[PDB]
């Protein structure tokens, strides 16, 4: 049987930030 | 993390990407985040790291192992009456810890990095305060249900709906998680 792949991830740990211009 | 809650979504892998995994059962990627978006080849849900734990429902994982950059992992933990299963946490991944303050107010963080507040109304039980269509909690299995200070309370398990729109959730508990643990 196939093994269970991680295909993404959600991040809590985040806090605001000023998106930097790039 | 911590005051308000906030979250974020990223995409790893695709479908032929994930299928070649899924059967050579070696993840090469990096993980980062609590939560991981996971899937099988019959379908996606979630998975939570709680205390160096990666825990998720059985009706999604079974018994099935994760890839892993090291091959397939077996699982840790497997509790089909309490719909669980756990593996190590993979190498990268940052843990919740259980809520400490037994707080009634509770936040639903779903597949795409919302956090929906629900209504403690039972250990296991909470109601939407906002109803959302079905569609909108499905792949969201495994997925945590924060205390205000963001300390996992239980792991979403299924929607209470009516002509497609879900009011309320049940949840797994962390209780069931040491539970689980110590069986
Ligand atoms: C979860 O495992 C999933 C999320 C629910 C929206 N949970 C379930 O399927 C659980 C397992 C069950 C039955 N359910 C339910 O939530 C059902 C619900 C009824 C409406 C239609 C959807 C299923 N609810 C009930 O049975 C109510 C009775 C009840 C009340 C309390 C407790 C229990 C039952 O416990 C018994 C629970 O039994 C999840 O996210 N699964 C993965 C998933 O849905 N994946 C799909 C997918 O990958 N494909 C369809 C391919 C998905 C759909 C859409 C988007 C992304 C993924
Ligand atoms: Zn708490």
């Amino acid at each position: 049987k196939g093994s269970v792949v991680i295909v993404g991830r959600i991040v809590l740990s985040g806090k605001p930030a000023i998106i930097p211009k790039k | 993390m911590g005051a308000p809650i906030t979250a974020y979504a990223q995409q790893t892998r695709g479908l032929l990407g994930c299928i070649i995994t899924s059967l050579t059962g070696r993840d090469k990627n990096q993980v980062e985040g609590e939560v991981q978006i996971v899937s099988t080849a019959t379908q996606t849900f979630l998975a939570t790291c709680i205390n160096g734990v990666c825990w998720t429902v059985y009706h999604g994982a079974g018994t099935r192992t994760i890839a892993s950059p090291k091959g397939p992992v077996i699982q840790m933990y497997t509790n089909v009456d309490q719909d669980l299963v756990g593996w190590p946490a993979p190498q990268g991944s940052r843990s919740l810890t259980p809520c400490t303050c037994g707080s009634s107010d509770l936040y639903l963080v779903t597949r795409h990095a919302d956090v929906i507040p629900v209504r403690r109304r039972g250990d296991s039980r909470g109601s939407l305060l906002s109803p959302r269509p079905i569609s909108y909690l499905k792949g969201s299995s495994g997925g945590p249900l924060l205390c205000p200070a963001g300390h996992a309370v239980g792991l979403f398990r299924a929607a209470v709906c009516t002509r497609g729109v879900a009011k309320a959730v049940d949840f797994i508990p962390v209780e069931n998680l040491e539970t689980t643990m110590r069986s």
